[PDB]
Protein backbone atom coordinates (compact mmCIF):
# COMPACT_ATOMS: atom_id res chain seq x y z
CA UNK A 1 0.00 0.00 0.00
CA UNK A 2 0.97 3.30 -0.15
CA UNK A 3 2.91 4.91 2.34
CA UNK A 4 5.96 4.40 4.21
CA UNK A 5 8.14 1.39 5.68
CA UNK A 6 10.92 1.22 7.75
CA UNK A 7 12.40 -2.74 5.95
CA UNK A 8 15.97 -2.74 7.51
CA UNK A 9 19.09 -0.50 9.10
CA UNK A 10 21.70 1.39 7.76
CA UNK A 11 25.14 1.70 9.69
CA UNK A 12 28.85 2.36 8.58
CA UNK A 13 31.82 -0.23 9.31
CA UNK A 14 34.81 1.06 10.51
CA UNK A 15 37.48 1.45 7.70
CA UNK A 16 40.74 0.97 9.94
CA UNK A 17 41.77 -0.52 13.23
CA UNK A 18 43.97 2.11 15.34
CA UNK A 19 45.98 1.37 17.97
CA UNK A 20 47.51 4.53 20.45
CA UNK A 21 50.14 4.14 23.49
CA UNK A 22 52.56 7.01 24.90
CA UNK A 23 56.25 7.03 24.42
CA UNK A 24 58.95 4.75 24.42
CA UNK A 25 61.41 6.83 26.60
CA UNK A 26 61.86 7.03 30.01
CA UNK A 27 63.73 3.69 29.45
CA UNK A 28 65.79 1.45 31.64
CA UNK A 29 69.77 1.58 31.52
CA UNK A 30 69.99 -1.96 29.30
CA UNK A 31 72.52 -0.56 27.32
CA UNK A 32 75.02 -1.15 29.98
CA UNK A 33 74.41 -4.73 30.79
CA UNK A 34 75.94 -5.63 26.91
CA UNK A 35 78.05 -2.61 26.37
CA UNK A 36 79.61 -2.81 29.39
CA UNK A 37 83.76 -1.57 30.13
CA UNK A 38 84.43 -5.06 31.94
CA UNK A 39 82.42 -8.69 32.86
CA UNK A 40 83.15 -10.20 35.90
CA UNK A 41 83.92 -13.74 36.68
CA UNK A 42 81.75 -16.72 37.68
CA UNK A 43 82.77 -16.59 41.28
CA UNK A 44 82.09 -13.10 41.49
CA UNK A 45 78.91 -12.36 39.21
CA UNK A 46 77.03 -9.24 38.81
CA UNK A 47 73.35 -9.57 40.73
CA UNK A 48 71.46 -6.82 38.64
CA UNK A 49 67.99 -6.03 39.05
CA UNK B 1 4.77 22.80 34.90
CA UNK B 2 2.82 20.69 32.89
CA UNK B 3 4.71 20.37 29.70
CA UNK B 4 8.48 20.65 31.79
CA UNK B 5 6.91 17.01 33.14
CA UNK B 6 6.76 15.61 29.90
CA UNK B 7 10.00 16.52 28.59
CA UNK B 8 11.40 15.41 32.04
CA UNK B 9 9.95 12.34 32.32
CA UNK B 10 10.66 11.25 29.06
CA UNK B 11 14.57 12.07 29.06
CA UNK B 12 15.00 10.50 32.80
CA UNK B 13 13.61 7.37 31.76
CA UNK B 14 16.17 7.42 28.57
CA UNK B 15 18.95 8.34 31.00
CA UNK B 16 17.85 5.21 33.01
CA UNK B 17 18.03 2.89 29.58
CA UNK B 18 22.05 4.18 29.18
CA UNK B 19 22.70 3.51 32.52
CA UNK B 20 21.60 -0.31 32.33
CA UNK B 21 23.91 -0.68 29.93
CA UNK B 22 26.91 -0.57 32.74
CA UNK B 23 24.85 -3.11 34.71
CA UNK B 24 26.87 -6.51 35.48
CA UNK B 25 23.65 -8.49 35.77
CA UNK B 26 25.35 -11.01 37.55
CA UNK B 27 28.62 -11.53 34.68
CA UNK B 28 31.71 -10.72 35.38
CA UNK B 29 31.84 -7.69 33.49
CA UNK B 30 28.97 -5.05 32.21
CA UNK B 31 31.41 -4.35 28.99
CA UNK B 32 30.58 -6.76 26.41
CA UNK B 33 34.34 -6.64 24.61
CA UNK B 34 36.34 -7.52 28.02
CA UNK B 35 34.27 -11.05 28.31
CA UNK B 36 35.16 -11.97 25.10
CA UNK B 37 38.80 -11.17 25.23
CA UNK B 38 39.23 -13.02 28.80
CA UNK B 39 36.68 -15.76 28.57
CA UNK B 40 37.44 -19.22 26.19
CA UNK B 41 34.19 -18.63 23.61
CA UNK B 42 33.32 -22.47 24.03
CA UNK B 43 31.89 -21.41 27.27
CA UNK B 44 31.36 -17.53 27.08
CA UNK B 45 27.89 -17.79 26.12
CA UNK B 46 26.37 -18.50 29.54
CA UNK B 47 27.86 -15.12 30.53
CA UNK B 48 26.96 -13.53 27.47
CA UNK B 49 23.12 -14.92 28.28
CA UNK C 1 89.37 -21.70 24.92
CA UNK C 2 88.18 -18.26 23.74
CA UNK C 3 86.52 -16.27 25.93
CA UNK C 4 83.14 -16.02 25.43
CA UNK C 5 80.34 -12.97 27.14
CA UNK C 6 77.89 -14.95 28.76
CA UNK C 7 74.73 -13.02 30.04
CA UNK C 8 71.62 -15.03 31.40
CA UNK C 9 68.09 -13.14 31.89
CA UNK C 10 65.11 -14.39 34.25
CA UNK C 11 61.24 -13.49 34.28
CA UNK C 12 58.98 -13.53 36.78
CA UNK C 13 55.14 -12.35 38.32
CA UNK C 14 55.04 -11.17 41.69
CA UNK C 15 52.49 -9.30 43.31
CA UNK C 16 53.81 -6.37 42.57
CA UNK C 17 52.34 -4.43 39.25
CA UNK C 18 54.00 -4.34 35.99
CA UNK C 19 56.90 -2.64 34.19
CA UNK C 20 57.66 -3.71 30.68
CA UNK C 21 55.25 -5.05 29.18
CA UNK C 22 56.14 -4.62 25.21
CA UNK C 23 55.98 -1.54 24.91
CA UNK C 24 54.16 -2.96 21.51
CA UNK C 25 54.12 0.44 20.33
CA UNK C 26 51.67 2.16 18.24
CA UNK C 27 50.15 3.25 14.49
CA UNK C 28 49.78 6.55 13.16
CA UNK C 29 46.63 8.92 13.56
CA UNK C 30 44.03 8.59 11.95
CA UNK C 31 41.19 11.56 11.69
CA UNK C 32 37.53 12.26 10.01
CA UNK C 33 37.34 8.42 9.64
CA UNK C 34 34.90 5.98 11.33
CA UNK C 35 38.02 3.56 13.33
CA UNK C 36 38.42 1.49 15.97
CA UNK C 37 39.64 3.53 18.75
CA UNK C 38 42.42 1.78 20.78
CA UNK C 39 44.31 3.45 23.58
CA UNK C 40 45.48 2.63 27.34
CA UNK C 41 42.37 1.34 29.01
CA UNK C 42 39.64 1.96 26.63
CA UNK C 43 38.18 0.49 23.66
CA UNK C 44 35.35 1.56 21.25
CA UNK C 45 34.50 2.56 17.43
CA UNK C 46 34.05 5.95 16.68
CA UNK C 47 34.93 8.90 14.30
CA UNK C 48 37.65 11.24 15.52
CA UNK C 49 37.83 14.93 14.98
CA UNK C 50 39.87 17.40 16.57
CA UNK C 51 38.40 19.55 19.46
CA UNK C 52 39.10 23.24 21.41
CA UNK C 53 38.05 21.59 24.95
CA UNK C 54 39.87 22.62 28.49
CA UNK C 55 41.16 19.09 29.82
CA UNK C 56 42.98 19.47 32.72
CA UNK C 57 46.96 18.28 32.56
CA UNK C 58 46.50 15.60 34.36
CA UNK C 59 42.91 15.01 32.57
CA UNK C 60 42.90 12.07 30.03
CA UNK C 61 39.00 10.78 29.78
CA UNK C 62 35.79 12.46 29.02
CA UNK C 63 32.15 11.39 29.48
CA UNK C 64 29.24 13.23 29.51
CA UNK C 65 25.87 12.85 31.69
CA UNK C 66 24.76 9.09 30.65
CA UNK C 67 28.73 8.06 31.22
CA UNK C 68 29.90 7.53 27.78
CA UNK C 69 33.33 8.31 26.72
CA UNK C 70 33.49 11.49 24.56
CA UNK C 71 36.79 12.95 24.52
CA UNK C 72 39.82 10.72 25.81
CA UNK C 73 43.36 12.68 24.61
CA UNK C 74 46.01 10.72 22.55
CA UNK C 75 48.55 10.44 25.00
CA UNK C 76 52.04 10.99 23.33
CA UNK C 77 51.00 14.42 21.71
CA UNK C 78 48.89 17.67 24.12
CA UNK C 79 46.00 17.17 21.93
CA UNK C 80 42.71 16.54 22.67
CA UNK C 81 40.24 14.65 20.57
CA UNK C 82 36.22 14.19 20.46
CA UNK C 83 34.46 10.69 19.88
CA UNK C 84 31.21 10.88 18.28
CA UNK C 85 29.76 7.49 17.41
CA UNK C 86 29.77 6.45 13.79
CA UNK C 87 26.50 7.35 12.06
CA UNK C 88 23.58 4.93 11.92
CA UNK C 89 19.64 4.96 11.29
CA UNK C 90 17.30 3.37 9.97
CA UNK C 91 15.96 2.62 6.19
CA UNK C 92 12.66 3.58 5.17
CA UNK C 93 11.06 2.98 1.66
CA UNK C 94 8.70 5.48 0.35
CA UNK C 95 6.79 3.94 -2.08
CA UNK C 96 3.42 4.42 -3.63
CA UNK C 97 0.88 1.48 -4.42
CA UNK C 98 2.41 -2.01 -6.74
CA UNK C 99 -0.92 -1.64 -8.86
CA UNK C 100 0.34 2.25 -10.20
CA UNK C 101 4.17 1.49 -10.27
CA UNK C 102 7.06 0.49 -9.03
CA UNK C 103 9.54 3.04 -8.40
CA UNK C 104 10.78 3.40 -4.85
CA UNK C 105 12.57 6.07 -2.61
CA UNK C 106 14.76 5.44 0.27
CA UNK C 107 14.97 7.90 3.20
CA UNK C 108 18.08 7.06 5.46
CA UNK C 109 17.03 8.41 8.57
CA UNK C 110 19.38 10.73 10.54
CA UNK C 111 22.44 10.49 8.52
CA UNK C 112 24.70 12.93 6.53
CA UNK C 113 24.51 11.11 3.10
CA UNK C 114 27.93 12.38 1.65
CA UNK C 115 29.55 9.23 3.29
CA UNK C 116 27.52 6.68 1.87
CA UNK C 117 18.95 12.79 -7.13
CA UNK C 118 20.06 13.07 -3.30
CA UNK C 119 18.01 15.79 -1.38
CA UNK C 120 18.89 16.13 2.41
CA UNK C 121 15.81 17.01 4.85
CA UNK C 122 15.90 17.54 8.24
CA UNK C 123 14.45 13.39 8.77
CA UNK C 124 17.89 12.19 6.73
CA UNK C 125 18.04 12.19 2.77
CA UNK C 126 15.74 11.06 0.25
CA UNK C 127 17.31 9.23 -2.62
CA UNK C 128 15.18 8.63 -6.73
CA UNK C 129 12.79 11.64 -4.94
CA UNK C 130 13.62 15.13 -6.75
CA UNK C 131 12.52 18.50 -4.92
CA UNK C 132 10.19 20.51 -6.09
CA UNK C 133 9.48 24.39 -5.16
CA UNK C 134 5.68 24.05 -5.05
CA UNK C 135 4.15 23.00 -2.32
CA UNK C 136 0.80 20.37 -2.74
CA UNK C 137 -0.79 18.19 -0.27
CA UNK C 138 0.36 15.49 2.21
CA UNK C 139 -0.17 11.92 1.30
CA UNK C 140 3.05 10.10 2.41
CA UNK C 141 4.67 11.81 5.41
CA UNK C 142 8.25 11.75 5.90
CA UNK C 143 9.00 14.52 8.81
CA UNK C 144 9.92 18.09 9.37
CA UNK C 145 7.26 19.11 7.01
CA UNK C 146 8.36 17.13 4.00
CA UNK C 147 5.87 14.91 2.63
CA UNK C 148 6.93 12.75 -0.69
CA UNK C 149 3.95 11.72 -3.18
CA UNK C 150 3.58 10.44 -6.90
CA UNK C 151 2.54 13.08 -9.61
CA UNK C 152 4.28 15.16 -12.59
CA UNK C 153 7.03 10.75 -17.37
CA UNK C 154 6.33 10.01 -13.54
CA UNK C 155 8.50 10.43 -10.67
CA UNK C 156 8.55 10.20 -7.08
CA UNK C 157 8.63 14.08 -5.75
CA UNK C 158 9.49 15.59 -2.66
CA UNK C 159 8.18 19.18 -1.38
CA UNK C 160 6.62 21.21 1.71
CA UNK C 161 3.76 20.66 2.74
CA UNK C 162 0.66 22.78 2.41
CA UNK C 163 -1.74 23.48 5.47
CA UNK C 164 -4.66 24.69 3.12
CA UNK D 1 74.02 6.88 64.40
CA UNK D 2 70.19 6.95 65.95
CA UNK D 3 70.03 9.47 69.27
CA UNK D 4 67.73 10.44 71.88
CA UNK D 5 65.95 13.62 72.41
CA UNK D 6 65.20 14.79 75.67
CA UNK D 7 63.97 18.02 77.01
CA UNK D 8 60.59 17.09 76.00
CA UNK D 9 57.44 18.87 77.27
CA UNK D 10 53.95 17.10 77.14
CA UNK D 11 50.75 19.16 75.95
CA UNK D 12 47.63 16.91 74.97
CA UNK D 13 47.19 18.05 71.17
CA UNK D 14 44.44 21.03 70.02
CA UNK D 15 41.65 19.34 67.92
CA UNK D 16 40.41 22.11 64.48
CA UNK D 17 37.60 21.46 62.64
CA UNK D 18 37.63 21.46 58.61
CA UNK D 19 35.55 23.55 57.09
CA UNK D 20 35.00 21.57 54.10
CA UNK D 21 38.61 20.79 53.17
CA UNK D 22 39.93 17.48 52.25
CA UNK D 23 37.97 16.76 48.78
CA UNK D 24 40.22 15.56 45.65
CA UNK D 25 39.55 14.76 41.86
CA UNK D 26 38.47 11.06 42.03
CA UNK D 27 39.27 10.33 38.88
CA UNK D 28 41.04 10.82 35.17
CA UNK D 29 37.43 11.50 33.22
CA UNK D 30 37.04 15.18 32.49
CA UNK D 31 33.61 16.46 33.32
CA UNK D 32 31.99 19.52 32.08
CA UNK D 33 29.23 21.40 34.08
CA UNK D 34 27.70 18.26 35.79
CA UNK D 35 27.06 16.41 38.53
CA UNK D 36 28.39 13.29 39.88
CA UNK D 37 27.96 11.13 42.98
CA UNK D 38 31.42 9.14 43.81
CA UNK D 39 31.98 6.69 46.39
CA UNK D 40 35.64 6.84 47.90
CA UNK D 41 37.64 7.06 50.70
CA UNK D 42 37.35 10.98 50.98
CA UNK D 43 37.69 12.66 54.16
CA UNK D 44 33.88 14.03 55.78
CA UNK D 45 33.19 17.16 56.17
CA UNK D 46 33.58 19.58 59.73
CA UNK D 47 35.31 16.15 61.16
CA UNK D 48 38.20 16.88 63.83
CA UNK D 49 40.98 16.73 62.37
CA UNK D 50 44.19 16.81 64.75
CA UNK D 51 46.00 19.52 65.33
CA UNK D 52 49.77 19.32 65.84
CA UNK D 53 51.85 22.45 67.50
CA UNK D 54 55.66 22.81 67.12
CA UNK D 55 56.85 25.94 69.34
CA UNK D 56 59.55 26.68 70.93
CA UNK D 57 57.70 25.56 75.90
CA UNK D 58 59.87 23.32 73.93
CA UNK D 59 57.27 21.64 72.22
CA UNK D 60 58.10 19.29 69.22
CA UNK D 61 55.92 16.19 68.55
CA UNK D 62 56.15 13.35 65.62
CA UNK D 63 54.24 10.53 67.33
CA UNK D 64 53.33 7.31 65.07
CA UNK D 65 50.00 7.98 63.91
CA UNK D 66 47.94 4.61 62.21
CA UNK D 67 47.18 4.40 58.56
CA UNK D 68 43.88 3.20 58.11
CA UNK D 69 42.41 3.61 55.05
CA UNK D 70 44.56 7.13 53.89
CA UNK D 71 45.50 10.32 55.83
CA UNK D 72 44.61 13.79 55.14
CA UNK D 73 47.36 16.12 56.11
CA UNK D 74 47.61 19.48 56.08
CA UNK D 75 50.62 22.36 56.70
CA UNK D 76 50.12 25.74 57.26
CA UNK D 77 54.07 26.10 56.82
CA UNK D 78 56.15 28.99 56.36
CA UNK D 79 59.51 28.00 56.65
CA UNK D 80 59.81 24.34 55.28
CA UNK D 81 59.66 22.90 58.55
CA UNK D 82 57.50 19.88 57.09
CA UNK D 83 59.54 17.53 54.44
CA UNK D 84 58.71 13.68 54.36
CA UNK D 85 56.88 10.74 56.26
CA UNK D 86 57.34 7.49 57.16
CA UNK D 87 55.46 4.88 55.91
CA UNK D 88 55.72 0.99 57.24
CA UNK D 89 53.74 -1.63 58.68
CA UNK D 90 56.08 -2.35 61.88
CA UNK D 91 59.06 -0.66 61.80
CA UNK D 92 61.60 -2.63 63.10
CA UNK D 93 63.76 -3.98 60.03
CA UNK D 94 61.38 -7.09 59.74
CA UNK D 95 58.52 -5.61 57.32
CA UNK D 96 59.11 -3.79 53.76
CA UNK D 97 58.92 -0.05 54.34
CA UNK D 98 58.55 2.94 52.78
CA UNK D 99 60.97 6.24 52.68
CA UNK D 100 59.87 9.81 51.71
CA UNK D 101 62.83 12.14 52.53
CA UNK D 102 62.68 15.64 50.87
CA UNK D 103 65.97 17.12 52.03
CA UNK D 104 67.97 20.03 50.64
CA UNK D 105 68.44 18.38 47.10
CA UNK D 106 66.20 16.14 46.03
CA UNK D 107 62.45 14.02 46.52
CA UNK D 108 64.40 11.06 47.33
CA UNK D 109 61.94 7.72 47.60
CA UNK D 110 63.74 4.52 48.97
CA UNK D 111 61.27 1.31 49.38
CA UNK D 112 63.35 -1.03 51.57
CA UNK D 113 64.01 -2.87 54.92
CA UNK D 114 65.27 0.24 57.58
CA UNK D 115 66.16 -0.09 60.95
CA UNK D 116 64.22 2.63 62.36
CA UNK D 117 65.18 4.38 65.33
CA UNK D 118 63.25 5.62 67.94
CA UNK D 119 62.91 8.99 67.26
CA UNK D 120 63.13 9.27 63.47
CA UNK D 121 63.96 13.13 62.94
CA UNK D 122 65.88 15.07 60.36
CA UNK D 123 68.59 17.67 61.97
CA UNK D 124 69.85 20.66 60.06
CA UNK D 125 72.94 22.28 61.53
CA UNK D 126 73.32 26.15 61.28
CA UNK D 127 76.79 27.84 60.47
CA UNK D 128 77.15 31.28 62.54
CA UNK D 129 80.74 31.96 60.35
CA UNK D 130 79.12 32.59 57.01
CA UNK D 131 74.48 32.44 58.37
CA UNK D 132 73.83 29.86 55.82
CA UNK D 133 71.63 26.66 56.83
CA UNK D 134 73.64 22.98 55.55
CA UNK D 135 71.85 19.41 56.20
CA UNK D 136 74.40 17.18 58.25
CA UNK D 137 72.37 15.01 60.43
CA UNK D 138 70.78 11.67 58.68
CA UNK D 139 69.85 9.27 61.38
CA UNK D 140 66.65 7.88 59.90
CA UNK D 141 67.67 4.23 59.46
CA UNK D 142 71.11 2.24 60.04
CA UNK D 143 71.41 -0.28 57.01
CA UNK D 144 69.40 -1.89 53.61
CA UNK D 145 70.64 -5.05 52.42
CA UNK D 146 68.55 -4.99 49.34
CA UNK D 147 66.12 -2.35 47.99
CA UNK D 148 63.54 -2.72 45.21
CA UNK D 149 62.30 0.54 44.04
CA UNK D 150 64.33 4.10 44.47
CA UNK D 151 63.52 7.53 42.66
CA UNK D 152 65.23 10.63 42.58
CA UNK D 153 64.17 13.74 41.13
CA UNK D 154 65.73 16.92 39.75
CA UNK D 155 68.16 18.53 41.85
CA UNK D 156 67.30 21.47 43.48
CA UNK D 157 67.89 24.20 46.11
CA UNK D 158 66.30 25.32 49.50
CA UNK D 159 66.36 28.37 51.70
CA UNK D 160 66.36 26.88 55.14
CA UNK D 161 65.33 29.79 56.72
CA UNK D 162 63.03 30.26 59.51
CA UNK D 163 61.19 33.15 58.81
CA UNK D 164 59.07 35.46 60.86
CA UNK D 165 51.21 29.09 52.23
CA UNK D 166 48.65 25.99 52.84
CA UNK D 167 50.32 22.75 51.70
CA UNK D 168 47.59 20.53 51.36
CA UNK D 169 48.54 15.96 51.13
CA UNK D 170 46.60 13.28 51.00
CA UNK D 171 47.49 9.95 50.92
CA UNK D 172 46.14 6.36 49.55
CA UNK D 173 47.23 2.72 49.57
CA UNK D 174 45.09 1.32 46.82
CA UNK D 175 45.37 -2.15 45.20
CA UNK D 176 49.45 -1.54 46.00
CA UNK D 177 49.44 1.44 44.23
CA UNK D 178 50.75 4.84 46.36
CA UNK D 179 48.81 7.96 44.86
CA UNK D 180 49.44 10.81 46.39
CA UNK D 181 47.16 13.78 46.31
CA UNK D 182 48.36 17.71 46.58
CA UNK D 183 48.12 21.61 45.99
CA UNK D 184 49.95 24.63 47.27
CA UNK D 185 47.17 27.35 48.25
CA UNK D 186 48.53 30.46 50.36
CA UNK D 187 37.72 26.61 52.49
CA UNK D 188 37.31 25.16 49.57
CA UNK D 189 40.25 23.06 47.37
CA UNK D 190 40.50 20.57 44.95
CA UNK D 191 43.72 18.03 45.46
CA UNK D 192 44.97 17.48 42.00
CA UNK D 193 47.47 14.20 41.92
CA UNK D 194 50.22 14.76 41.39
CA UNK D 195 52.87 11.08 41.95
CA UNK D 196 52.03 7.78 41.14
CA UNK D 197 53.66 5.25 42.75
CA UNK D 198 53.27 1.84 41.93
CA UNK D 199 55.37 -0.32 44.42
CA UNK D 200 53.18 -2.93 46.08
CA UNK D 201 53.46 -2.69 50.11
CA UNK D 202 51.08 -2.93 53.05
CA UNK D 203 51.21 0.52 54.79
CA UNK D 204 49.50 0.36 58.36
CA UNK D 205 51.44 3.20 60.81
CA UNK D 206 52.80 6.17 59.14
CA UNK D 207 55.32 9.33 60.80
CA UNK D 208 55.88 12.54 59.65
CA UNK D 209 59.22 14.16 59.88
CA UNK D 210 59.90 18.09 60.80
CA UNK D 211 63.48 19.77 60.30
CA UNK D 212 64.11 21.36 63.68
CA UNK D 213 66.08 24.56 63.84
CA UNK D 214 69.73 23.42 65.64
CA UNK D 215 72.18 26.33 67.05
CA UNK D 216 73.07 25.83 72.85
CA UNK D 217 74.07 22.20 74.32
CA UNK D 218 74.84 18.72 73.09
CA UNK D 219 73.38 17.18 69.96
CA UNK D 220 70.06 15.78 72.44
CA UNK D 221 69.19 19.17 73.92
CA UNK D 222 70.82 22.56 72.05
CA UNK D 223 67.37 22.57 69.62
CA UNK D 224 64.47 25.12 69.16
CA UNK D 225 61.46 23.85 67.55
CA UNK D 226 60.66 26.77 65.29
CA UNK D 227 56.91 27.72 63.74
CA UNK D 228 55.03 25.00 62.88
CA UNK D 229 51.88 23.34 62.49
CA UNK D 230 50.01 20.54 60.66
CA UNK D 231 47.43 19.08 60.69
CA UNK D 232 46.41 15.22 60.38
CA UNK D 233 42.79 13.71 58.82
CA UNK D 234 41.56 10.28 58.39
CA UNK D 235 39.73 9.71 55.18
CA UNK D 236 36.26 7.53 55.36
CA UNK D 237 34.72 5.26 52.95
CA UNK D 238 32.00 7.45 52.22
CA UNK D 239 29.69 9.19 48.90
CA UNK D 240 29.62 12.53 48.10
CA UNK D 241 28.45 14.65 45.23
CA UNK D 242 30.77 16.84 42.93
CA UNK D 243 30.24 20.05 41.39
CA UNK D 244 32.37 20.20 38.02
CA UNK D 245 32.34 23.41 36.11
CA UNK D 246 32.84 23.94 32.68
CA UNK D 247 36.30 23.87 32.59
CA UNK D 248 36.55 20.67 34.72
CA UNK D 249 37.64 22.22 38.06
CA UNK D 250 35.77 20.81 41.03
CA UNK D 251 34.42 24.11 42.37
CA UNK D 252 32.23 22.75 45.33
CA UNK D 253 31.20 19.68 47.23
CA UNK D 254 28.40 17.67 49.31
CA UNK D 255 28.99 15.12 51.72
CA UNK D 256 25.56 12.65 51.22
CA UNK D 257 25.75 11.67 55.10
CA UNK D 258 26.39 14.86 57.17
CA UNK D 259 22.38 16.68 57.50
CA UNK D 260 19.50 15.36 56.13
CA UNK D 261 19.45 18.65 54.21
CA UNK D 262 22.13 17.28 51.82
CA UNK D 263 20.34 13.56 52.08
CA UNK D 264 17.76 15.55 49.94
CA UNK D 265 20.69 17.40 47.53
CA UNK D 266 22.46 13.24 47.01
CA UNK D 267 18.77 12.17 45.97
CA UNK D 268 17.95 14.68 43.81
CA UNK D 269 21.23 15.54 41.87
CA UNK D 270 20.69 19.15 42.10
CA UNK D 271 22.65 21.93 44.66
CA UNK D 272 19.54 23.78 44.99
CA UNK D 273 16.27 21.96 46.55
C1 LIG E 1 76.94 -1.55 21.88
O1 LIG E 1 77.65 -0.43 21.30
C2 LIG E 1 77.74 -0.45 19.86
C3 LIG E 1 78.59 0.73 19.46
O2 LIG E 1 78.65 1.70 20.50
C4 LIG E 1 76.34 -0.41 19.26
O3 LIG E 1 76.43 -0.46 17.84
C5 LIG E 1 75.51 -1.58 19.78
O4 LIG E 1 74.18 -1.49 19.30
C6 LIG E 1 75.50 -1.61 21.31
N1 LIG E 1 74.74 -2.75 21.82
C7 LIG E 1 75.01 -4.05 21.66
C8 LIG E 1 74.04 -5.00 22.29
O5 LIG E 1 76.00 -4.46 21.04
C1 LIG F 1 58.55 10.82 21.72
O1 LIG F 1 59.94 10.47 21.95
C2 LIG F 1 60.81 10.75 20.85
C3 LIG F 1 62.18 10.24 21.24
O2 LIG F 1 62.42 8.94 20.72
C4 LIG F 1 60.79 12.25 20.54
O3 LIG F 1 61.60 12.50 19.40
C5 LIG F 1 59.36 12.71 20.28
O4 LIG F 1 59.33 14.12 20.10
C6 LIG F 1 58.44 12.32 21.43
N1 LIG F 1 57.07 12.70 21.14
C7 LIG F 1 56.43 13.67 21.79
C8 LIG F 1 55.02 13.94 21.35
O5 LIG F 1 56.96 14.31 22.70
C1 LIG G 1 26.58 17.49 5.86
O1 LIG G 1 27.94 17.60 5.38
C2 LIG G 1 28.20 18.77 4.59
C3 LIG G 1 29.64 18.67 4.14
O2 LIG G 1 29.74 18.53 2.73
C4 LIG G 1 27.92 20.03 5.41
O3 LIG G 1 28.10 21.17 4.58
C5 LIG G 1 26.49 19.99 5.94
O4 LIG G 1 26.26 21.11 6.79
C6 LIG G 1 26.23 18.70 6.72
N1 LIG G 1 24.85 18.65 7.17
C7 LIG G 1 24.50 18.65 8.46
C8 LIG G 1 23.03 18.58 8.75
O5 LIG G 1 25.34 18.69 9.36
C1 LIG H 1 13.74 25.82 -6.76
O1 LIG H 1 14.03 27.22 -6.57
C2 LIG H 1 15.43 27.51 -6.37
C3 LIG H 1 15.53 29.00 -6.12
O2 LIG H 1 14.83 29.37 -4.94
C4 LIG H 1 16.23 27.05 -7.59
O3 LIG H 1 17.62 27.27 -7.34
C5 LIG H 1 15.98 25.58 -7.87
O4 LIG H 1 16.64 25.19 -9.07
C6 LIG H 1 14.48 25.30 -7.99
N1 LIG H 1 14.24 23.88 -8.19
C7 LIG H 1 13.45 23.40 -9.16
C8 LIG H 1 13.32 21.91 -9.22
O5 LIG H 1 12.88 24.14 -9.96
C1 LIG I 1 66.27 5.62 72.82
O1 LIG I 1 65.21 5.20 73.71
C2 LIG I 1 64.69 3.89 73.43
C3 LIG I 1 63.51 3.69 74.36
O2 LIG I 1 63.26 2.30 74.58
C4 LIG I 1 65.79 2.85 73.63
O3 LIG I 1 65.26 1.56 73.34
C5 LIG I 1 66.97 3.15 72.71
O4 LIG I 1 68.04 2.26 73.00
C6 LIG I 1 67.44 4.60 72.89
N1 LIG I 1 68.66 4.93 72.12
C7 LIG I 1 68.92 5.06 70.79
C8 LIG I 1 67.81 4.85 69.77
O5 LIG I 1 70.05 5.35 70.41
C1 LIG J 1 69.57 14.27 50.35
O1 LIG J 1 69.31 12.84 50.34
C2 LIG J 1 69.97 12.13 49.27
C3 LIG J 1 69.54 10.69 49.38
O2 LIG J 1 69.13 10.37 50.70
C4 LIG J 1 71.48 12.31 49.38
O3 LIG J 1 72.11 11.67 48.27
C5 LIG J 1 71.84 13.79 49.40
O4 LIG J 1 73.24 13.95 49.62
C6 LIG J 1 71.07 14.52 50.50
N1 LIG J 1 71.37 15.94 50.49
C7 LIG J 1 72.28 16.50 51.29
C8 LIG J 1 72.46 17.98 51.15
O5 LIG J 1 72.93 15.84 52.11
C1 LIG K 1 37.91 28.08 32.59
O1 LIG K 1 39.11 27.50 33.18
C2 LIG K 1 39.88 28.44 33.96
C3 LIG K 1 41.12 27.71 34.42
O2 LIG K 1 42.24 28.03 33.60
C4 LIG K 1 39.03 28.97 35.12
O3 LIG K 1 39.78 29.95 35.83
C5 LIG K 1 37.74 29.59 34.59
O4 LIG K 1 36.92 29.98 35.68
C6 LIG K 1 36.99 28.60 33.70
N1 LIG K 1 35.80 29.22 33.13
C7 LIG K 1 34.61 29.21 33.74
C8 LIG K 1 33.49 29.88 33.01
O5 LIG K 1 34.44 28.68 34.84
Amino acid sequence: EKGIYQTSNFRVQPTESIVRFPNITNLCPFGEVFNATRFASVYAWNRKR
Amino acid sequence: GKLQDVVNQNAQALNTLVKQLSSNFGAISSVLNDILSRLDPPEAEVQID
Amino acid sequence: YQPYRVVVLSFELLHAPATVCGPKKSTNLVKNKCVNFNFNGLTGTGVLTESNKKFLPFQQFGRDIADTTDAVRDPQTLEILDITPCSFGGVSVITPGTNTSNQVAVLYQDVNCTEVNVFQTRAGCLIGAEHVNNSYECDIPIGAGICASYQTSQSIIAYTMSLG
Amino acid sequence: QCVNLTTRTQLPPAYTNSFTRGVYYPDKVFRSSVLHSTQDLFLPFFSNVTWFHAIHTKRFDNPVLPFNDGVYFASTEKSNIIRGWIFGTTLDSKTQSLLIVNNATNVVIKVCEFQFCNDPFLGVYYHKNNKSWMESEFRVYSSANNCTFEYVSQPFLMDLEGKQNLREFVFKNIDGYFKIYSKHTPGFSALEPLVDLPIGINITRFQTLLALHRSPGDSSSGWTAGAAAYYVGYLQPRTFLLKYNENGTITDAVDCALDPLSETKCTLKSFTV
